[PDB]
DNA sequence: CACACACTCTCCAATTCTCTAA
DNA sequence: TTAGAGAATTGGAGAGTGTGTTTTTTTTTTTTT
């Protein structure tokens, strides 16, 4: 069966930060004066990576979900690595 | 992002099949300009509705006819779409009960009811009755 | 019982393998040749012939007919497997399937039954002699059977689910869903392993345009009477018929179906209810259904109206005059309707004219006033209560629409039809309430009418509606109203005795020494002479004017002004423009006004 | 009869509470 | 001051139980025939 869980296991330094790396690359800003639409696209692209991530759940709570998510060992190791090199 | 959408199993982008109905709008004038002329009667009268030939649409582009025949659900929505672009492109601040709806019409039918079949299904048809 | 995998080799071996010669003793593989096609979609049907199998191998046949459902869908498997083999072309796209299919086929580059566009069917083998309805019996069930009938009811082609495509709306997956059963369970959530190892909850959307239909028909077959037992009512048959078989046959066809003998499948709780007991449907395979230069030198001949007059009843002697006034009956007028009555006593040849001209018309019908216990003259409703669906069937005014309807004893019709003859004659049409919904029917026909008189026989001393017992209101909408007498004559007695006894010890008519048109050359000749459309000249009005005032005067000095009216004048010009017409000449003339004016004139001198 | 809906109960495991070390 | 290992509580998957279903004719009577 296999029930899934948003953990600090399963898929967020697997489908999730690893991809969330890549996922601005191709990015679009335009920067000042246009903050709202700037703000709107980034919205869209995190969203489209949770929705890819996480399909259960809706946007605000995989972010309440993921906050408390930032509290453990894989994760902030994997954020530190990141910060750091690959 | 519009520009990214296909008519599902159909290849037609539907930001292409807005652009070129609304050049249709634009420059199509010779049923002897012609439907800004009607939306100038829509702005006045406060009728929610474009009636549109199919033999001017035919006329105009062989092609957007084409698409617009085969898959109706999604192009004349398209079509509602780049009418009211173009009606609150003009008219800036005149108030609508509901956005335009675009009412393609063939001038006879192109089918009757005895020869309607499976094949036809999800496609615009005209037909004549009682 | 066979190895069916064994069975497939053997079915495609006949059909890469088999070839007739069709030209100059020209070998052609007429099998091969149909899957080229297919291949390439220019044909979508293979009759498959159980007669060319049976000239190498007898057993398959067998099998084939004993087992007939496993053996179409493997000769259709076989099919699909061997059309790889023949593509050399490219399809041009023209259904939206194909489109659908095509951006399958590139994304799937980047569902059989799905693909499968095209049907195969089974044409008899000449073994299997043709039953009956009522000899297609339980032993038959499963197997091949030829079944003669009349078909009487037919649906709507509707569209039949074969394959049901869904697309997800979480994955942007295509899910597929073959469909054997009569019913089906949609579906409802994605079954990709995707939305499941994720719980995704992303749901099916039926895509009709990615889907295949079939189109689906629905009919009834009908013993033939004469073929029914004595004592018994006729057996009817349902038969499913789908795809290019579809729309071959219409109510009233005499068909021969061959096809597969099946159960109805049920569901829900008629399964329950109804035990071991199951209906039958027949599986529908095959439906079949049961002069310019040489004649225009014999018509080249001046005999050659009254030739067709003369062809228009040989049986009958002295009515000359009445068989032109039929001709023009079934020539009809420029636009029209020709409307005709024949008076007389009972028991006279006044029948015989209806019979023969219903038997000549190519549109016709012939029933009598007398209260029908079946459609009358006008529409009526069927309940078709195994399933319950009202049904409007015709009757005689609507099936002779196009073409003519005899009527016997008319004078007997009531007033709920003489309403409908009215609404016929007037706008030539009718009007019926099938579920309190009213529906409109054509009946664009000439009504060829046949009275009695209502009491004892006809009597000159009274006036017509005296006679006959039915208002001026329909007796004036016809054109020419005749007395078709009988009086007791020695030497024409004879004759029709000896006529009718070498009818009955011969069955054949006796040798009259003439010879008249055949039937068919008749029905040419009328087609060739009413695709015409002539029209009168301007000059002629003045003439057309001179003979109506003077036959209406002659009415008032003789007859105590007797009853005409400009709809004489109008029965006259259309007499006139028939026999323009019937003569092949777009020009009415002098000699059509005066031959109009005397069918009238002595059509009224029968009656006086 | 029997094949779909409608409803309840139980168990399983995933999340949060409590106490401890880094 | 953060967070992680062990124990207890709550969410919901799914196993099990019970319910519901597939125009026609003859005769009378009042009013109108
Ligand atoms: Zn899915």
């Amino acid at each position: 069966r296999n029930i899934p869980k948003l953990d600090a296991q399963r898929l967020i330094s697997e489908r999730g930060l690893p991809a969330l790396r890549h996922v601005f690359d191709k990015a679009k800003f335009k920067g000042k004066g246009h903050e709202a639409e700037d703000l709107k696209m980034l919205i869209r692209h995190m969203e489209h990576w949770a929705h890819r991530l996480f399909p259960k759940l809706q946007f605000e709570d995989f972010i309440d979900r993921v906050e408390y998510l930032g509290s453990k060992k894989e994760v902030q190791t994997c954020l530190k690595r990141i910060r750091l090199d690959l | 992002l519009g520009q990214k959408l296909v008519i599902w199993g159909t290849d037609v982008n539907v930001a292409a099949c807005k652009e070129n109905f609304q050049r249709f709008l634009q420059r199509f004038i010779d049923p002897l300009p012609l439907y800004m002329q009607r939306l100038g009667e829509i702005n006045v009268i406060g009728e929610p509705f474009l009636n549109v030939n199919c033999e001017h649409i035919k006329s105009f582009d062989k092609n957007l006819y084409r698409q617009l025949i085969s898959y109706p659900q999604e192009v004349i929505p398209t079509f509602d779409m780049a009418v009211n672009e173009i009606f609150f492109d003009r008219y800036p601040d005149s108030i609508l009960e509901h956005q335009i709806q675009v009412r393609p019409f063939n001038a006879l039918k192109t089918k009757n009811m005895r020869n309607l079949n499976p094949e036809d299904i999800d496609q615009l048809i005209t037909i004549s009755g009682m | 019982l066979k190895d069916y995998a064994l069975e497939k080799e053997k079915v495609k071996k006949f059909l890469q393998e088999f070839y007739q010669d069709d030209e100059l003793g020209k070998k052609q593989f007429k099998y091969g040749n149909q899957l080229v096609r297919l291949a390439h979609r220019e044909q979508v049907a293979l009759y498959v012939d159980l007669d060319d199998v049976a000239e190498d191998d007898p057993e398959l046949v067998d099998s084939i007919c004993e087992n007939a459902r496993r053996y179409a869908k493997l000769f259709a498997d076989a099919v699909q497997e061997l059309l790889p083999q023949y593509k050399e072309r490219e399809v041009v796209n023209k259904d939206v399937l194909d489109v659908y299919i095509e951006h399958r086929l590139m994304m799937e580059q980047r569902p059989a039954e799905l693909m499968r566009r095209f049907e195969l069917y089974f044409q008899g083998p000449s073994s299997n002699k043709p039953r009956v309805i009522r000899e297609v019996r339980a032993d038959s069930v499963g197997k091949l059977v030829t079944v003669r009938g009349i078909v009487t009811r037919v649906s709507e082609v509707k569209p039949k689910m074969v394959v049901a495509t869904y697309t997800c709306d979480q994955c942007g997956a295509e899910t597929y869903q073959p469909i054997q059963s009569p019913t089906f369970m949609p579906l409802i959530m994605c079954p990709s392993q995707e939305c499941q190892t994720n719980r995704s909850g992303g749901r099916l959307y039926l895509q009709t345009r990615g889907s295949r239909f079939i189109k689906f028909q629905e009919m009834k077959m009908q013993e033939h009477s004469d073929q029914v037992p004595v004592g018994n009512i006729p057996r009817s048959i349902t038969v499913l018929v789908e795809g290019e078989n579809t729309r071959i046959a219409q109510p009233g066809d005499h068909v021969s179906v061959t096809g597969i003998f099946l159960p109805i499948l049920r569901t829900g709780f008629r399964q329950v209810v109804q035990g071991l007991l199951s209906e039958t449907y027949l599986e529908a395979h095959r439906i079949v259904k049961m002069l310019t230069r040489e004649e225009l030198r014999q018509i080249a001949e001046e005999d050659f109206y009254e030739k067709l007059a003369a062809s228009i009843a040989p049986e009958i002697y002295g009515h000359e005059d009445v068989k032109k006034a039929l001709l023009l009956l079934l020539v009809g007028g420029v636009d029209g309707n020709i409307n005709i009555c024949l008076m007389g006593d009972p028991g006279v040849a006044k029948s015989q004219l209806l019979s023969y001209i219903d038997r000549l018309a190519p549109r016709s019908q012939y029933t009598t006033g007398r209260g029908s216990s079946g459609v009358g003259l006008t529409a009526a409703v069927l309940r078709d209560s195994v399933s319950g669906e009202l049904t409007l069937e015709g009757g005689a005014l609507v099936l002779a629409d196009q073409g003519v309807c005899c009527i016997d004893e008319f004078d007997k019709m009531a007033e709920a039809d003489r309403t409908a003859i009215h609404e016929v004659m007037e706008q030539q049409t009718i009007s019926i309430a099938k579920a309190g919904i009213l529906t409109t029917l054509n009946a664009r026909c000439s009504i060829l009418a046949a009275a009695n008189p209502a009491y004892g026989r006809y009597n000159p001393r009274r006036s017509l509606e005296q006679n006959i017992q039915l208002p001026a209101a329909l007796l004036s909408r016809f054109d020419l109203l005749w007395l078709i007498q009988d009086r007791p004559d020695r030497d024409n007695d004879l004759r029709l005795a000896q006529h009718i006894t070498y009818v009955h010890q011969h069955s054949r008519q006796p040798p009259s020494q003439f010879e008249p048109l055949d039937m068919k050359l008749m029905r040419r000749y009328i087609a060739m002479c009413r695709e015409k459309q002539p029209m009168v000249p301007e000059s002629l009005a003045d003439y057309i004017t001179a003979a109506y005032v003077e036959m209406r005067r002659e009415a008032w000095a003789s007859k105590d002004a007797t009853y005409t009216s400009a709809r004489t004048l109008l029965a006259i010009l259309r007499l006139s423009t028939a026999l323009a017409r019937l003569r092949m000449v777009d020009v009415v003339e002098k000699e059509d006004v005066n031959e109009a004016i005397r069918l009238m004139e002595m059509s009224k001198d029968s009656l006086l």
